[PDB]
DNA sequence: TATGTACAAC
DNA sequence: GTTGTACATA
């Protein structure tokens, strides 16, 4: 449809397949392949039970990669039921991905910075760590080892003195594996993406089933001023070829039209003549051409249910 | 080309065949898609009507 | 018309009348109102007092006075001093009035810039030609016998309802309706207007008519095929646009105002079919023979004659007797009308 | 019961001035049990009723201008939550 | 909107715009009649180009 | 979105709070039932 | 000055 | 629906 949609979908596909398990790929791809998708229809497509679909939806909703829309449906055969639809709000998901990527990178950066700092001593018996500054005030009279204030036991130097290089590799590994996300985000920022809604998402619907019980339509209540949190987002050309005969007819019609107007515009009798002496106002060539044609032909031969509707 | 009024919750659309005239009635899910299909259909039907009118001229 | 001829968006236009009084919130906009809503001083409604302050507070850049022959009145001239305006323009077809206040316009809005000949624009196809006429309806003896004894204030109602005028008006309306014409009938007397309207079963408009009803009537008279003719009064004597009107008939008239005659004739000078060959609009003035109305009729057309219009006298309507039915055709009906009208007198 | 996105100007009448607002009709908040249920009056007929979740109220109170985990983690349909 | 055409004008269009003739000869007898072609041509972007 | 803007990252969303989702007396009666409502042209 | 008529407001 | 006020003419 549009280049923007393809790149956004690719970013969503990459994130799910890499940072999530397997079933999450199935769930999100189903609602990306289709528009807003009913819960019942989603279960039939993936052939998974409610107990298995629930955990996937909940985790995806937490990260705001999928949005929920509940509305009442009125089928004539059965009583009114509440249906749940799942779709994707690109502005929400993209913002969530950007925040998480920054947080993950920052956390590794902070861990690398923290690791480069001197280690803090820890007490084995009570497992209460002490920083270098805090351990310096625990020195004993003989000044041999730091003694725990509680246990009164020598302190043991903590690990992580050798990990100074491992974390650098981890950050290098992540930035290489996470490169596609950054590249896709750069293009997204360059353009501007419209926020989707249940009604808007329905414009690209590919029905999953033939007789799905869920009526995939948005019929908002009339004049309903109620608002739910996060419920809204920001001629004919006729041609006329005029043949030579038609032009003659048009002239004839013009003459007839002029005659009709002239008769209607005729002055009344009382205005035509000055009425002063009247009483009180109270109360055959065809053979000629054929013989020529025959002669010229001889010359050539010689020489040679009821529902309201409107008309659109 | 019969289309339900925009003031009704239904999004149904019917095409009636020229003569028990053939009727093909379809229900849409989004009004935006319904309008887009309606405009394209109207152009084809209107153009064919003009072509038929021209043919009937002579 | 304003929204049509120029590109001024509706958001910048506001109308200040008795129905609605909202004002434009845009930095610069338009206000179209009436003198009656701007000249009142004694008592103004709380909703209309705010509008007047809104009009007065701002320094307007242009003021247009339509039908400027009423601005030099005793109170209407205050609209020129209260509402500040840099440039004042006055638009009117007739620049005459009975009193001598006409010259007051010199120091109020300014002098007369341009004037156009009526005939010059008539021969160029801009305004429709008119074959004016003045029909002489002889008053019957039964009614005329009371026309002498009665006083002046009661004579007016007595020679306006004479039976012969009813016959003349009905015949002319039928003749022109068969001609596919839109007719307008004027009457300065409200009682005669209603009586004529009910007798012929045709709509009428006058002072007590609400704005919505008269607007609906005018629109129907323009586009509705069934409504061929409508009865107007002093309210529609000027500044009403009826492009479909092509014939005008008068049964009553103000005392001696020459301006009203010209303004009434204006309703038909803008006929849509004013360019088709042989077209001729009509303007009938039904008067009572040997009555004080003839004194005013010869005085009420002293301005049109100046412009070049020629008034001819019709003493008889041909083919008027052969009409099947005529109002007050028998003496019984005529006597009943005399007793009915004299009751009011 | 309305945010009044546009309010009449104090200096001059019939001259509206735009104020920070969203023009959403406010509910008639009532205390049902230990929850706050808001009822909306539709312009054009029972009023719309929904439970004002504490998260919604917490978000709103944070916009005002010094002194269960297991269930929601997996499954737990909205009725259970 | 009604646009009036004439046989002389149709020939003039072909002479002044050879591209129009190219699209005319290869489609009028094969796919759709002449009136449809001109209605489509005016509504197309080529008529604007 | 506010937190993303503080970090210098362009946020592809907006706060929902910013979404601004906001005579009787007839004179003539003898013509009743005859006048069709030509309200528009 | 008196008298019609139309208009705005309460 | 009625009362206080203009405008346009004798
Ligand atoms: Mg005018
Ligand atoms: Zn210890
Ligand atoms: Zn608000």
């Amino acid at each position: 449809d549009r280049p923007i949609d393809d790149i956004v979908k690719n970013l969503l596909k990459f994130v799910v397949r890499g940072f999530y398990g397997g079933s999450f790929v199935l769930v999100l791809d189903a609602i990306l392949f289709h528009s807003v998708l009913a819960e019942d229809d989603l279960k039939q497509l993936l052939s998974i039970n409610k107990t298995e679909l629930g955990p996937l939806i909940a985790r995806l909703r937490s990260d705001r990669l999928i949005s929920i829309h509940k509305q009442r449906e009125y089928p004539p055969n059965s009583k009114s039921v509440e249906r749940v639809y799942y779709y994707v709000k690109y502005p929400h998901a993209i913002d969530a991905i950007k925040w998480k990527v920054h947080q993950v990178v920052q956390r590794l950066k902070d861990d690398l910075d923290k690791n480069s700092e001197p280690n803090g001593y820890m007490c084995p018996i009570c497992l209460t760590k002490y920083t270098q500054l805090e351990a310096v005030q625990l020195l004993n009279f003989d000044r041999t080892e730091f003694l725990c204030s509680l246990c009164d036991e020598p302190l043991v130097e903590d690990d992580s003195g050798k990990k100074n290089k491992e974390k650098q590799d981890k950050l290098n590994r992540l930035m290489d594996q996470i490169q596609p996300i950054i590249d896709s985000l750069k293009k997204i920022d360059d353009s501007r993406i419209e926020e989707n809604t249940f009604e808007i998402a329905l414009a690209r619907l590919i029905p999953p089933q033939n007789q799905s019980h869920a009526a995939y339509t948005y019929n908002p209540k009339k004049g309903s001023t109620m608002f739910r949190p996060g419920d809204s987002a920001p001629a004919t050309l006729h041609i006329n070829i005029t043949t030579a005969s038609d032009e003659v007819a048009q002239r004839e019609l013009q003459e007839r039209q002029a005659e009709e107007k002239r008769k209607q515009n005729a002055v009344p009798e009382w205005h035509k003549q000055s009425t002063i002496g009247k009483t009180a106002l109270g109360r055959e060539e065809r053979e000629n051409e054929k013989t020529l044609n025959d002669y010229y032909a001889a010359l050539a031969k010689k020489q040679a249910l009821e529902d309201e509707f409107e008309d659109v | 080309l019969q289309a339900t009024p925009a003031s009704s919750e239904k999004m149904m659309l019917r095409l009636i065949g020229k003569v028990k005239p053939q009727r093909h009635m379809f229900s849409f899910n989004n009004r935006t898609v319904m309008d887009n299909i309606k405009m394209t259909l109207q152009q084809i039907i209107s153009r064919y009507k003009d072509a038929d009118i021209y043919e009937e001229k002579r | 018309q304003f929204l049509q001829w120029c590109t001024l968006q509706p958001e910048n236009c506001a109308v200040f009348t008795s129905d609605n009084k909202e004002m434009f919130q845009t930095e610069s906009g338009l206000v179209v109102s009436t003198y009656s809503m701007v000249a009142n001083t004694r008592n103004r409604s709380h909703d209309s007092q705010k509008v007047m302050d809104f009009l007065t507070g701002r320094e307007w850049g242009f003021i247009i006075l339509d039908e400027v022959h009423v601005v030099p009145a005793a109170m209407f001239r205050r609209v020129v001093s209260t509402i500040a305006a840099h440039a004042k323009l006055g638009l009117t077809a007739t620049l005459v009035r009975e009193d001598d206040k006409i010259g007051d316009l010199n120091f109020l809005i300014g002098p007369k810039l341009y004037e156009a000949n009526w005939m010059e624009l008539s021969q160029k196809g801009h305004i429709a030609n008119v074959q004016c006429a003045e029909v002489w309806c002889p008053m019957t003896a039964e009614f005329y016998q009371e026309y002498l004894r009665e006083t002046a204030r009661k004579r007016m109602l007595l020679y306006i309802m004479n039976p012969t005028k009813f016959q003349a008006c009905q015949f002319l309306i039928q003749y022109h309706e068969r001609r596919g014409d839109k007719i307008i009938v004027f009457s300065d007397n409200v009682y005669a207007l209603q009586e004529y309207a009910l007798k012929m079963g045709k709509p009428f408009i006058y002072g007590s008519t609400p704005q919505q009803e008269r607007m609906n009537i005018l629109q129907n008279f323009q586009y509705n095929d069934q409504i061929n003719t409508i009865f107007l009064s002093k309210v529609g004597d000027t500044s009403i646009d009826l492009p479909e009107a092509t014939c005008l008939i008068q049964i009553s008239s103000h005392y001696g105002s020459r301006r009203q005659e010209a303004q009434r004739l204006g309703r038909i000078l803008r006929a849509k079919r004013r360019n088709d060959e042989g077209f001729n609009a009509f303007f009938y003035s039904l008067v009572s023979k040997d009555t004080q109305e003839m004194y005013y009729s010869t005085k009420r057309q002293a301005f049109l004659v100046d412009q070049g219009y020629a008034f001819k006298v019709i003493t008889h309507l041909h083919g008027m007797e052969n009409i099947p039915n005529l109002a007050y055709a028998s003496p019984r009906e005529r006597r009943e009308l005399l007793q009915e009208v004299l009751l009011k007198n | 019961m309305v945010c009044e996105t546009d309010v009449p100007s104090e200096d001059d009448p019939t001259q509206l001035v735009s104020r920070g607002g969203c023009g959403n009709t406010q509910p008639t908040i009532r205390k049902d049990g230990l929850k706050l249920v808001g009822s909306w009056k539709k312009d054009r007929d029972e009023p719309e009723l929904r439970v004002l979740s504490t998260e919604e109220i917490l978000n709103i109170f944070k916009h005002i201008s010094v002194f269960l985990e297991t269930l929601e983690h997996n499954g737990a349909p909205h009725h259970a939550i | 909107v009604n646009v009036n055409l004439s046989r002389e004008k149709i020939l003039n269009i072909f002479e002044n715009y050879p591209i129009v003739k190219k699209a005319y000869t290869d489609n009028v007898p094969k796919n759709f009649k002449e009136p449809e072609f001109w209605a489509r041509f005016f509504s197309s972007k080529l008529f604007r180009k | 979105p506010r937190k993303l803007q503080d970090l210098g990252l362009k946020p592809a969303s907006v706060d929902p709070a910013t979404i601004k989702r906001q005579k009787g007396k007839i004179t003539n009666t003898h013509m009743t039932g005859i006048l069709k409502d030509y309200s528009h042209r």
